[PDB]
């Protein structure tokens, strides 16, 4: 199960995986130039998509981590399943089809709506 | 009880190699690919490690000798050419007030503006650059058959600004600041630095020349003793000092030759003709190879007589010295500092010959054109250290010969480059306690 | 004591200065190309290797600190030494090479042994 | 309010935005060499930057967060001011001229007496 391993596998298991594939994500003198820009522009690629992944894991408050958990209610309009029929019947590769239109509808009831109120809560009980 | 904990940040080490850069404070060396260099530089020093060096499996060397062959290079890509510059070209002796047949007075045809009116024209030239083919004498210019010729641009300065390498982040440089170093073994003061020391690219041959001196003794390295295929490497512990001039006084013409492109020549001589010459004193020099002897006779034993000779055949690259002085390239007679036997205001004149074609790097098909100066050269310069090389043959314990070695540049560098090893740094660790994470 | 310092000391004391080491891991145009991009294929260099080592520490549950502990029983057979002797008498520099072949034997008993484990205990605690 | 936004408003509001201002900081082939490093100079650029802050914040203690709070007691000789004429009456850009010569007096005075501090006593409670 190397890259992409149990991608048929359902997603109740599956992710006990996950740090297999998160440590994969990171005289002729004209034409030894031209083929080492191709290098770097491969080498640079990989490095601003690893960090524009942890940030984002930074502001939805689950730095260094890799499976967290939210304070956000699911909402019943997100899709019609039960708990079980997502976990043990579906997988991963499937459920991106799934809810894909409503990614950004719930990355901003993630941040601005979760972390944002959790924080000035804080300062409250220093405050105390 | 013990669990095991993680350190990160851990001053250990490993052997590593690396492209260096180049840093310093309208020349073809330091101004154009360098960066500003560091204005206070540190040097820690690490009580109690003991590393190991080896001074010939350096990889600093070897990479540095890549990188100045490289600026030579890509700096000569913009600098005209001389394709036209081969013609029958008669050539007649100069007649002039002249001490002495080594400078001939030559003429040739040439192209002018229009591309197709001849144009008569003359200059003169040494007696290297010029080849006899078969009444009056026709003659073929130097390395027409073989390369193209290459006028270095008479804009561009050549003179040896010091070179500091810095390693990137990541790497670490070490410096080895004890003595009595036959360049390999042990190390019982070590530091650590940014960037290695002041180093000037002086291609010179047979003697160091503007080296670095030695603490107390004249140091002798070499791989090994008993290999005849090797070099030695002497180091002075005192400089002892040079002087060549040449009463030249000569002239600069020039010769359109075609729409924006110019050829420097040598125009006449105002003055008298005499031969150039070098000036070394009979006391520091012949004071300076007892202390040589003195290091020599350590190694092979007692009762070993150590001769000089000097060079015994090759090109004349090998069997001369050649300077480089104000932008010319001398070739200068050596063999009489190398000749002398050891058992138990005088000074003297190196004859010196001069060349315009030349072939820097020892290389197939390359040559360029150096171009004249006006005035005359004085240029004075101390020598640091030897090249030394060791005859083979006979078994006779009783007599060993030295002769100036050559035919290798990096020798000029690795005399410089044996105090640093590149490191590599690696902060992980991990180490028992007594420590359990409660969860 | 700047770059590496105390080198010399024991691994009792070497490790006080950790942060100090830390943050030190990070128309002649044809000549002007070559002569950049031997700058870039060493500043690319020293980010690679920077989060190479921060990834390693997050899948071992160590992010964001520089000492950390672990759950993982040291055995006895990985050094035959005392508690002591390895901290007030022997050098980092020295003991890089005593576990030098015992490394990756540790790193797999961390990640799939440590934080695996306690990673699915905490959704047990949560659905409590 | 993007990209530097609330610039006019005091310090005391200015703050609850501080997410939406940290995501934006991250045959003539001889002219399509020049031009391809002028772009890789700079991307290379802010990825340096980026990780030059996230490291000075790790080894403050505040990895993975974007407000904090220290245990390092403020200064009277370090602003004459009161708790109030600060935060609701002055703006960052103000402030940061303000206390500009003061900076790595802070700094200082942060790491080397706030986290090696608490990171040593934190071993004792272990070894408890
Ligand atoms: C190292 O030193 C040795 C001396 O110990 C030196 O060897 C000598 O080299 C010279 C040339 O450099 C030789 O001299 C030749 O001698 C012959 C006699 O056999 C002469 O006829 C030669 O005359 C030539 O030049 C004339 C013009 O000057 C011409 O008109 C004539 O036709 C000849 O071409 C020439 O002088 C000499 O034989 C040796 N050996 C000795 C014992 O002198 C050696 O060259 C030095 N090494 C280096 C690299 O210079
Ligand atoms: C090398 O030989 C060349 C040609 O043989 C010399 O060039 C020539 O030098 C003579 C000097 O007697 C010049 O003659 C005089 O020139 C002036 C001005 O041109 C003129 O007014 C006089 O009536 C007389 O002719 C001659 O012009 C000149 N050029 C040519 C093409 O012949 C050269 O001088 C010699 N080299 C050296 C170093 O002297
Ligand atoms: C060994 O090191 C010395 C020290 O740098 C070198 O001496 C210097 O050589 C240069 C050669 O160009 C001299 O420059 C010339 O100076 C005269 C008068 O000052 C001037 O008319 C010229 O335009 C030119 O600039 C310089 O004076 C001289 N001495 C110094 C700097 O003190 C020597 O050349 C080195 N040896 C070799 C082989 O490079
Ligand atoms: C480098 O210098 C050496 C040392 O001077 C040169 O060797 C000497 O060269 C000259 C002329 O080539 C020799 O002179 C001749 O000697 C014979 C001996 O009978 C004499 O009959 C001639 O009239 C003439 O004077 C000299 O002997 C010779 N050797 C010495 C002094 O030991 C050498 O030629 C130079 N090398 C180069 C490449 O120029
Ligand atoms: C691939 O799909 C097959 C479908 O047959 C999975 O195999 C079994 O599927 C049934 C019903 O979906 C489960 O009840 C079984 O537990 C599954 N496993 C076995 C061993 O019978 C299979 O798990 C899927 N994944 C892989 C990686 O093979
Ligand atoms: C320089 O150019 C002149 C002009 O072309 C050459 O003069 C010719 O020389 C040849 C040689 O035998 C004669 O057959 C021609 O009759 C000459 N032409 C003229 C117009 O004089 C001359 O040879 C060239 N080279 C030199 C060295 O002077
Ligand atoms: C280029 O021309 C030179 C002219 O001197 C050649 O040098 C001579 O070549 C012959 C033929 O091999 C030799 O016998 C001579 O000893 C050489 N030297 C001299 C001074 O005459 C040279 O060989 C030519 N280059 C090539 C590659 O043939
Ligand atoms: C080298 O030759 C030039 C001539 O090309 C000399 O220049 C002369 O210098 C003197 C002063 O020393 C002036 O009075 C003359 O007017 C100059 N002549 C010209 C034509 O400019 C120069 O001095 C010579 N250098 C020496 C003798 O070493
Ligand atoms: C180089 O060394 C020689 C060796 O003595 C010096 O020699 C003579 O010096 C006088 C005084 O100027 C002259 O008249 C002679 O013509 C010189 N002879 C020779 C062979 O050079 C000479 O002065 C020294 N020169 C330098 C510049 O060092
Ligand atoms: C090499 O050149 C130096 C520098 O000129 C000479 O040293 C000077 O020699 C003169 C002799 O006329 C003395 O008066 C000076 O005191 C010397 N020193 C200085 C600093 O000028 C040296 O003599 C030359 N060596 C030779 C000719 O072999
Ligand atoms: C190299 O060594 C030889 C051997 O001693 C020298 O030859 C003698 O030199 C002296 C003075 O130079 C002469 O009086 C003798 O006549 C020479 N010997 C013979 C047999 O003629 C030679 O001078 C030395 N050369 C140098 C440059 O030191
Ligand atoms: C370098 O090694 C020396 C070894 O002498 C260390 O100095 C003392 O070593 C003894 C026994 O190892 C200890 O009991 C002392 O506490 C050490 N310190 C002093 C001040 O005497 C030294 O600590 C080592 N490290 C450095 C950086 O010097
Ligand atoms: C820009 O400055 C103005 C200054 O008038 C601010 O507007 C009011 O300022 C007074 C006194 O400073 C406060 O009591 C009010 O609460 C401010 N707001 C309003 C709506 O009256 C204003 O807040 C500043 N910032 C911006 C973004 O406009
Ligand atoms: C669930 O989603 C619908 C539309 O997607 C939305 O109108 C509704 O407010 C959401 N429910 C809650 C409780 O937010
Ligand atoms: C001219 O030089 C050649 C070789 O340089 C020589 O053979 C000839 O004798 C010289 N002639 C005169 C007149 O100087
Ligand atoms: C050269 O050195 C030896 C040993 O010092 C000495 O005997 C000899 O006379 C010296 N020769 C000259 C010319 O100084
Ligand atoms: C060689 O000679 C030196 C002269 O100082 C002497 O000290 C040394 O002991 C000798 N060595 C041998 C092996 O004779
Ligand atoms: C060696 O030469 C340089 C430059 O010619 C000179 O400055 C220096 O004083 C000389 N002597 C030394 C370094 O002993
Ligand atoms: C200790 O190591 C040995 C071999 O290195 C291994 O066989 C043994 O199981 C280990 N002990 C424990 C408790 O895991
Ligand atoms: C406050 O600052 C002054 C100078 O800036 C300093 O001398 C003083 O010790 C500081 N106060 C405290 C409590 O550290």
């Amino acid at each position: 199960l190397g890259f992409l391993g149990a991608a048929g596998s359902t997603m109740g298991a599956a992710s006990m995986t996950l740090t297999v594939q998160a440590r994969n994500l990171l005289q002729h003198l004209l034409k030894l130039t031209v083929w080492g820009i191709k290098q770097l522009q491969a080498r640079v690629l990989a490095v601003e998509r690893y960090l524009r992944d942890q940030q984002l894991l930074g502001i939805w408050g689950c730095s260094g981590k890799l499976i967290c958990c939210t304070n956000v209610p699911w909402n019943s309009s997100w899709s019609n399943r039960n708990l079980s029929e997502i976990w043990d019947n579906m997988t991963w590769l499937q459920w991106d089809k799934e809810i894909s239109n409503y990614t950004q509808i719930i990355y901003g009831l993630l941040e601005e709506s979760q972390n944002q109120q959790e924080k000035n809560e804080q300062d409250l009980l220093a405050l105390d | 009880n013990l669990w095991v904990t993680v350190y990160y940040g851990v001053p250990v080490w490993k052997d590593a190699e690396t492209t260096l850069f180049c840093a310093s404070d309208h020349n073809i060396w330091a101004t154009h690919a360098c960066v500003p260099t560091d204005p206070n530089p540190q040097e820690i020093h690490l009580e109690n490690v003991t590393e190991e060096f080896n001074m010939w499996k350096n990889n600093m060397v070897e990479q540095m000798h890549t990188d100045i062959i490289s600026l030579w290079d890509q700096s000569l890509k913009p600098c005209v050419k001389l394709t036209p510059l081969c013609v029958t070209l008669q050539c007649t002796n100069v007649t002039n007030a002249i001490t002495d047949g080594e400078l001939k007075n030559c003429s040739f045809n040439m192209t002018t503006e229009l591309r197709d009116k001849k144009q008569k024209v003359y200059s003169l030239f040494y007696r290297l650059d010029v080849v006899q083919i078969n009444s009056n004498k026709e003659y073929r210019l130097i390395n027409c058959n073989t390369s193209a010729i290459t006028q270095v641009c008479p804009k561009l300065s050549f003179e040896p600004i010091p070179i500091h390498y810095c390693a990137p982040a990541g790497f670490a440089i070490l410096k080895c600041k004890d003595k009595k170093f036959n360049g390999t073994g042990p190390c019982p003061s070590v530091s650590t630095v940014q960037c290695t020391h002041g180093i000037k690219p002086v291609l010179s041959t047979q003697l160091l020349l503007n080296g670095s001196l030695a603490e107390e003794e004249v140091m002798i390295r070499s791989e090994n003793i008993t290999n005849n295929a090797k070099n030695i490497l002497v180091q002075f512990n005192t400089p002892v000092q040079i002087n060549c001039t040449r009463p030249n006084n000569n002239t600069r013409k020039s010769i359109r030759i075609g729409p924006g492109q110019a050829f420097y020549a040598t125009g006449d001589i105002i003055g008298d003709i005499r031969q150039a010459h070098c000036n070394v004193s009979k006391a520091t020099w012949n004071e300076t190879l007892g202390k040589v002897v003195k290091q020599l006779r350590k190694h092979f034993g007692n009762n070993t007589i150590i001769r000089f000779a000097n060079s015994s055949g090759g090109d004349l690259e090998v069997t001369t010295h050649s300077f480089n002085c104000g932008g010319e390239f001398f070739y200068c007679n050596t063999s009489g500092l190398f000749n002398s036997t050891w058992i138990s205001n005088d000074s003297i004149t190196l004859p010196c010959r001069i060349k315009q074609i030349i072939n820097m790097w020892q290389r197939i098909g390359q040559a360029m054109y150096a171009p004249p100066i006006q005035g005359v050269i004085r240029c004075v310069s101390n020598i640091t250290g030897l090249i030394l090389t060791r005859d083979g043959g006979s078994t006779n314990s009783t007599t060993e010969t030295f002769r100036p070695g050559g035919g290798d540049m990096r020798d000029n560098w690795r005399s410089e480059l044996y105090k640093y090893k590149v490191v590599k740094i690696e902060p992980l660790g991990v180490a028992p306690t007594r420590c359990k994470r409660r969860v």
